[PDB]
């Protein structure tokens, strides 16, 4: 399915994933798109935050779902 | 009386007032959320930027400020500054923009009913409030 | 090349390094200049924190690059 990812900056990303896909796999796909390191990411969806390992299915995340992505608490 | 501090930040605010330089920010942000040094000169700084980026809101900002209300961390100390901080998050935007609406959605998506007080502040303002 | 190291609120130190230079090596040059021990340093660039081992070439850090010298201390 094609899920969207809205950043806290002002941009969206259309990533093609599936239900069996692991949140970890997603974070990786993002790092390839932009350049943000996994150890520095925060995905939130209608419900709560997506933990590593689990699959997009666990969070019943369907297609066209907006994933609120936020960077770690830093400064620069 | 008035702490020479205000006088200091005041000068800086009028210094790089009209200068979208990614430098000042690259220094203020950290000192505002570098996850280390105290939170003293931090709070003030946070406001300094708000004044400048009062209009055009950047990302690295709402990101750190947000990752704060949640993780907070910057806990090295505590006293009274959540007032000025929350205020910024409000004026952080121009005013009329559903952008804020989305933000609130994030704060609601996550637990931590402590920031509730804030949810009522920003909420009451902008949309969803007046009648 | 000559890279610059701006301190949160201290000064801008300039160190002559190369692309094959390892971050750890840089931190060493700083410890010799000032007095801050590596186990108490944190080079941040464009918001991206640099890890030890890597080289200034991995981050593409060119010459006259402004590095934000930040401190850190956590573990518990």
């Amino acid at each position: 399915m094609q899920i969207f990812v809205k950043t806290l900056t002002g941009k969206t990303i259309t990533l093609e994933v599936e239900p069996s896909d692991t949140i970890e796999n997603v974070k990786a796909k993002i790092q390839d798109k932009e350049g943000i390191p996994p150890d520095q990411q925060r995905l939130i969806f209608a419900g709560k935050q997506l933990e590593d390992g689990r699959t997009l299915s666990d969070y019943n995340i369907q297609k066209e779902s907006t994933l609120h992505l936020v960077l770690r608490l830093r400064g620069g | 009386d008035t702490k020479i501090s205000s006088a200091a930040i005041l000068g800086l605010g009028i210094a790089f007032a009209g200068s979208k330089n990614d430098e000042v920010l690259g220094l203020l942000l950290p000192i505002a959320a570098s996850t280390d040094l105290p939170i003293e000169t931090a709070a003030m700084a946070s406001l300094a930027l708000a004044h400048v980026f009062v209009g055009t809101c950047n990302g690295d900002i709402t990101t750190s400020i947000m990752d704060n209300f949640l993780e907070r961390t910057a806990i090295e100390l505590k006293t009274d500054w959540v007032r000025f901080l929350a205020l910024a998050l409000g004026i952080l935007y121009m005013g009329q923009g559903e952008q804020v609406d989305d933000v609130l959605e994030t704060i609601s998506a996550i637990e931590h009913p402590m920031t509730s007080a804030i949810e009522v502040l920003v909420g009451s303002c902008a949309y969803t409030g007046t009648g």
